[PDB]
C-alpha cells in the first residue's frame, strides 16, 4: 500500500518489443513501392528460395520457424524475473549494470538511460510508435485499398469508393 | 470366440485363495473375536487394520487357480473317476 | 450445413415463411391509400421485413423445420459469430461496467466523514474513472491478479 | 512439465530421487526389451528369410485340442505369476542396516541415506534415462497413429501438420 506504482520491468519492457517488432514489420511493406509492383498479403511464402524443389508444401514453414522462436523466447523470459541478458539493452537499456535507479523499486515517473556512445533508446523512443499505430494504420486500410501516391493529375484527391463495407 | 471359463476359471483363481484356514492352525474365524458380544469400545470407532499381513500364502495356495482351473477346466474335470455309479452317477462328458 | 437445414441459399421452410404470414400484410386488398399519405404497413414494416428478400445479407444462418433458423455456434462452417462476435462484445462492455464498480467504489473510504457519498453521485458515472475501461489494454487481467486486489487484500 | 521444479520428501522426493525413477530403470529396460522388439526392422538389409506371426499355428499345436484358444492366453497367463518373483524381493528392503524392525534409527549425522540404490554418482543413468522416456513417450508417436502401412519414403520434405 501501495500508494502508486510500481509495475516497471513491467512493462516498459511491455513496449520496446512492440516499438521495435511494428518497426520491423513495416520493413514488411517497405519493399514494394519504388521500383513498385509487388505485394499486399501477397501471402508471400514468402521469398522463396531454389529450383530444386518445394512444391506447395513442403513444410507448415511457419509452423516450426517459431518452435524456434520459442525457447529464445522463453530465454528472454530467463531474463527479466532475474536481469540475465550481457548487451543488456532492453531490460533498461544497456550502458552495462545500470539504469535501474528502478530495478530495485521506487519510479513513479523514471526516464532511464542507455548508449555508451552515446546517446538513448529515445529517438527510438519515436521512431518506436511511429510504427506501432502505422501497423494499426497500415492494416487500417487494406479493409479497402492498398497503395500510395502518383502525381497531381488524378490520383491523390479521394475519386469514389464505396462505404466500409457497409 | 469367447472364453467364457476364460474368466470363471479367474474368479475361483481367488476365492480359493479362498481354501484358505478353516484348516491350518487353530480354530474357525481366528475365533470370532469380537462378532457378537461387542468390542471394547473400540469405540470411535473401530479397529484393527493392518497394511502388513498380505503374505502367508501369496506364494503357496497362488496355485489354488492351477488346480481345478488347469486339467479340472478345458481338460475334462476328473476323469480319474468311479467309486460307486449305479443308482446312476455319471456324469458324462459334455465336452 | 449442421443438424437443422442449409442456410438461405435454400430453405423451402423459410421461403413459404416469408410468403404467407407476411404478405397478407397484404389481406386488405385496398384500406384506403390510393395516394393517401399515413397508413404505412403500404410501405415497409413489410419492405422492411420484407425487401429483406431472398436476401436478409446472407448470414449461412441454419433454418430447421418450419425454417425459422437455429444458432450452432462451434466456430466452423459458417458460424463463429452468433456468439462470440457477439460474445467477447458481452463480455468487454460489461466488465468496464464493473471495472468501474470496482472503481468509483474503491475511490472512496477516505479522507472525511464518506459514510453515503453514494445515494448522490460524485462524478456521475464516474466520469473520472470512466474510461479506465477502454483504457483497459490488459488491465485486470494482470493487475488485479498481481498486486493491489493482491493475495493480501484477498 | 511435472518436473517444474516442485516436491519436499517421502511424498515429494521420496517418491522419486531414485526410487521411481530407479523404476523408471526398468521402464528403459522395458524399452530395452521394445526396443529390442522393434529392431526387427532396427537394420534394413539382413534377412528374416522370414517368431509368431498372425496366426498360423503356436508352438506345436499339442497332442489335444489348444486349451483355451490362441496362443496369448497360454503365454500369458504364466507371464504374471513367474515375474512377481522379482517385485517381492524388490519390495522387502530399507535403505540403512538391516535388522528387523530394530529400536530406534531415524537421523543423527550421515542423513539416513539415499535410495539405497542412489546415484552411488554416475549421474548418467538418468541422463540416458529421460533421455529414453521422453522418446518412448515422444516422437514414438511418430508410430502410435495410424501406422497400417510400414517403410516406403520416396522423396519430397518432411512433417504432414493435423490431420485424419
Ligand atoms: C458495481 C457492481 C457490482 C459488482 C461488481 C457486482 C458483482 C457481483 N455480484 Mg452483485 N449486485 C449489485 C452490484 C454489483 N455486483 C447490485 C446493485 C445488486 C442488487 C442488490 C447486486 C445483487 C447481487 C446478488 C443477489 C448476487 C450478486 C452477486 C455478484 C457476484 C456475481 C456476479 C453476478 O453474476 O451478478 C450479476 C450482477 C448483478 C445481478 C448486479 C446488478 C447491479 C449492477 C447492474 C450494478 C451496475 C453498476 C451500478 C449502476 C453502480 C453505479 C456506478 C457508479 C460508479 C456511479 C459478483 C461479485 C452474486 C454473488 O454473491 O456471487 C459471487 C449474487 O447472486 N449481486
Ligand atoms: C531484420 C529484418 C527486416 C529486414 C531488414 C528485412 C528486409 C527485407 N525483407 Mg523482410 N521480413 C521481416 C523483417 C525484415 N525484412 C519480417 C519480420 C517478416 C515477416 C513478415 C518479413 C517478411 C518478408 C517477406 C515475405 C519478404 C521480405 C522481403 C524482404 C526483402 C525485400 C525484397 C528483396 O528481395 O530485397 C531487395 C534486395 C536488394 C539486395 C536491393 C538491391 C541492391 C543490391 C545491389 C544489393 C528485404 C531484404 C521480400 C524478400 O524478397 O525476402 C528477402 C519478401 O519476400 N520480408
Ligand atoms: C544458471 C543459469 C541459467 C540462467 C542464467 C537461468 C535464468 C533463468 N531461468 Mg533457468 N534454467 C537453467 C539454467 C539457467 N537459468 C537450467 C539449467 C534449467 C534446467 C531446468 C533451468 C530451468 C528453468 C525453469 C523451469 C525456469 C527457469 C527460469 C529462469 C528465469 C527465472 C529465474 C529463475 O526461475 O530461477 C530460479 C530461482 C531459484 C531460487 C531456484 C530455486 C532452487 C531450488 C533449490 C528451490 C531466469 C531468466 C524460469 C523462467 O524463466 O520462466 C518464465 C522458469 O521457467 N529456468
Ligand atoms: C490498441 C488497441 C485497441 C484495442 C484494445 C483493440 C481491440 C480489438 N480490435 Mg482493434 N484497432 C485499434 C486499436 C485497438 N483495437 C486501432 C487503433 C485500429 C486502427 C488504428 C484498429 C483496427 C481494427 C480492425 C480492422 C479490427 C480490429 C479488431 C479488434 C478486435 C479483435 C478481436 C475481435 O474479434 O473484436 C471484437 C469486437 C469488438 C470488441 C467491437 C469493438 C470494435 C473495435 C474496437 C474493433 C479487438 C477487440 C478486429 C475485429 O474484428 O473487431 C470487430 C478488426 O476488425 N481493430
Ligand atoms: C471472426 C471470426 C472467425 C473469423 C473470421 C476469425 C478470424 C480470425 N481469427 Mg478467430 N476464432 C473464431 C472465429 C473467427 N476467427 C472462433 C469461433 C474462435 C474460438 C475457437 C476463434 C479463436 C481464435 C484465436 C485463438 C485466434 C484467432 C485469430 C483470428 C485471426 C485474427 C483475427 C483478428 O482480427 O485479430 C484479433 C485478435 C486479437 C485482437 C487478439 C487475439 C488473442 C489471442 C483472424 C484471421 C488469431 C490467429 O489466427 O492467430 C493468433 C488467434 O489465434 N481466432
Ligand atoms: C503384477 C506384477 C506385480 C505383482 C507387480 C507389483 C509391483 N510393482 Mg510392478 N510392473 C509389472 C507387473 C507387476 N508388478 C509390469 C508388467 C510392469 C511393466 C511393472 C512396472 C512397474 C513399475 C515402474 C513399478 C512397479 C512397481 C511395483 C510395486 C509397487 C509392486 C510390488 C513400483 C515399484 C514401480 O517402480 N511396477
Ligand atoms: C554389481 C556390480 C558391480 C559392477 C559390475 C560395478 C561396476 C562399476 N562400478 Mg561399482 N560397486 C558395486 C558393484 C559393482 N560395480 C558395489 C557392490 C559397490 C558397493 C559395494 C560399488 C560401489 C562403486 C563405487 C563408489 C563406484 C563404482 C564405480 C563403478 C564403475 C567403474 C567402472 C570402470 O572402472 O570403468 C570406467 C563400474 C562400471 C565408480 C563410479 O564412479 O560409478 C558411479 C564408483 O563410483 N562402484
Ligand atoms: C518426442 C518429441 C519431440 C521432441 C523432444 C523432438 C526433438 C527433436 N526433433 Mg522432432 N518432431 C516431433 C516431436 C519431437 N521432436 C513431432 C511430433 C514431429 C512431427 C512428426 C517431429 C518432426 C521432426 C523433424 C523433421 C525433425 C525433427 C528433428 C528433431 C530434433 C531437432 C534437431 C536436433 O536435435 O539438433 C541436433 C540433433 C530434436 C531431437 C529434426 C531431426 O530429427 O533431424 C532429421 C528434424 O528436423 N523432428
Ligand atoms: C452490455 C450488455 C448489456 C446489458 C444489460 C444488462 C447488464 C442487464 C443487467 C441487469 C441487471 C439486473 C436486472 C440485476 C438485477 C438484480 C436482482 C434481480 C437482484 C435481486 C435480489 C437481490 C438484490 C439479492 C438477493 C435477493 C433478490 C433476488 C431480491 C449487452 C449488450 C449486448 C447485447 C445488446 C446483446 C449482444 C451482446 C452485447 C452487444 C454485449
Ligand atoms: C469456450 C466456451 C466455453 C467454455 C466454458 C468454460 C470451461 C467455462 C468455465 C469457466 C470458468 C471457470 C469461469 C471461471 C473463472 C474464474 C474466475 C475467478 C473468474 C473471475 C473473476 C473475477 C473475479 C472477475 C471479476 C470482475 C471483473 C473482471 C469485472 C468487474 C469486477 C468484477 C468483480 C466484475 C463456454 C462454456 C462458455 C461455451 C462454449 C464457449
Ligand atoms: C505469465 C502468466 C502467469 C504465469 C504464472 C505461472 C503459473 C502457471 C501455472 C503453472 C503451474 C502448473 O500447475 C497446474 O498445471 C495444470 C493445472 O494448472 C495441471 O497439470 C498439467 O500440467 C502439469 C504440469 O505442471 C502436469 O500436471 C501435467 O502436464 C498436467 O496434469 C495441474 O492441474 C496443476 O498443477
Amino acid at each position: 500500500l501501495a500508494e502508486d506504482p510500481e509495475n516497471l520491468r513491467w512493462f516498459v519492457q511491455a513496449e520496446l518489443v512492440n516499438g521495435r517488432w511494428a518497426m520491423l514489420g513495416v520493413a514488411g511493406m517497405l519493399l514494394p513501392e519504388v521500383f513498385t509492383s509487388i505485394g499486399i498479403i501477397n501471402v508471400p511464402k514468402w521469398y522463396a528460395a531454389g529450383k530444386e524443389e518445394y512444391f506447395a508444401s513442403s513444410s507448415t514453414l511457419f509452423v516450426i520457424e517459431f518452435i524456434l522462436s520459442h525457447y529464445v523466447e522463453i530465454r528472454r523470459w530467463q531474463d527479466i524475473k532475474n536481469p540475465g541478458s550481457v548487451n543488456q539493452d532492453p531490460i533498461f537499456k544497456q550502458y552495462s549494470l545500470p539504469a535501474g535507479e528502478v530495478g530495485y523499486p521506487g519510479g513513479i515517473f523514471n526516464p532511464l538511460n542507455f548508449a555508451p556512445t552515446l546517446e538513448a533508446k529515445e529517438k527510438e523512443i519515436a521512431n518506436g510508435r511511429l510504427m506501432l499505430a502505422f501497423l494499426g494504420f497500415i492494416i487500417q486500410h487494406n479493409v479497402t485499398g492498398k497503395g500510395p501516391f502518383d502525381n497531381l493529375l488524378q490520383h491523390i484527391s479521394d475519386p469514389w469508393h464505396n462505404t466500409i463495407v457497409q | 470366440p469367447s472364453l467364457v471359463i476364460s474368466l470363471s476359471t479367474g474368479l475361483s483363481l481367488f476365492l480359493g485363495r479362498f481354501v484358505f484356514f478353516n484348516f491350518q492352525r487353530e480354530n474357525m474365524a481366528k475365533q470370532v473375536p469380537e462378532q457378537n458380544g461387542m468390542s471394547h469400545f473400540e469405540a470411535g470407532d473401530t479397529r484393527a487394520k493392518e497394511y502388513v499381513s498380505l503374505l502367508k500364502s501369496n506364494d503357496p495356495v497362488g496355485f489354488n487357480i492351477v488346480d481345478v482351473l488347469a486339467w479340472g477346466s478345458i481338460g475334462h474335470i476328473v476323469a480319474y473317476y468311479i467309486l460307486a455309479t449305479a443308482s446312476n452317477g455319471y456324469d458324462p462328458s459334455f465336452f | 450445413d449442421i443438424a437443422g437445414l442449409t442456410p438461405c441459399k435454400e430453405s423451402k421452410q423459410f421461403a413459404k415463411r416469408e410468403k404467407q404470414a407476411l404478405k397478407k400484410l397484404q389481406a386488405s386488398l385496398k384500406l384506403y391509400a390510393d395516394d393517401s399519405a399515413p397508413a404505412l404497413a403500404i410501405k415497409a414494416t413489410m419492405e422492411k421485413t420484407k425487401k429483406r428478400f431472398d436476401n436478409y445479407g446472407k448470414y449461412g444462418l441454419l433454418c430447421g423445420s418450419d425454417g425459422l433458423p437455429h444458432l450452432i455456434v462451434s466456430g466452423d462452417q459458417r458460424h463463429w459469430g452468433e456468439f462470440i462476435t457477439p460474445g467477447i462484445l458481452f463480455l468487454y462492455i460489461a466488465g468496464w461496467i464493473g471495472w468501474v464498480g470496482r472503481s468509483y467504489l474503491i475511490a472512496i473510504r477516505d479522507e472525511k466523514k464518506p459514510t453515503q457519498k453514494e445515494i448522490i453521485i460524485d462524478v456521475p458515472l464516474a466520469s473520472s474513472l470512466l474510461f479506465r475501461g477502454f483504457s483497459w489494454p490488459v488491465a485486470a487481467y494482470r493487475e488485479l491478479l498481481n498486486g493491489e486486489l493482491v493475495d493480501n487484500n484477498f | 512439465s511435472a518436473p517444474g521444479d516442485f516436491g519436499f520428501d517421502p511424498l515429494g522426493l521420496g517418491e522419486v530421487p531414485a526410487n521411481l525413477e530407479r523404476y523408471k530403470e526398468s521402464e528403459l529396460i522395458h524399452c530395452r526389451w521394445a526396443m529390442l522388439a522393434v529392431p526387427g526392422i532396427l537394420v534394413p538389409e539382413a534377412l528374416g528369410y522370414g517368431e509368431w506371426a498372425a496366426l498360423p499355428g503356436g508352438q506345436a499345436t499339442y497332442l489335444g485340442n489348444p486349451v483355451p484358444w490362441g496362443t496369448l492366453p497360454t503365454i500369458l497367463a504364466i507371464e504374471f505369476l513367474a515375474i512377481a518373483f522379482v517385485e517381492h524381493q524388490r519390495s522387502m528392503e530399507k535403505d540403512p542396516e538391516k535388522k528387523k524392525y530394530p529400536g530406534g534409527a531415524f537421523d543423527p549425522l550421515g542423513y539416513s541415506k539415499d535410495p539405497k540404490k542412489l546415484e552411488e554418482l554416475k549421474v548418467k543413468e538418468i541422463k540416458n534415462g529421460r533421455l529414453a522416456l521422453l522418446a518412448f513417450v515422444g516422437f514414438c508417436v511418430q508410430q502410435s497413429a495410424y501406422p497400417g502401412t510400414g517403410p516406403l519414403e520416396n522423396l519430397a520434405t518432411h512433417l504432414a501438420d493435423p490431420w485424419h
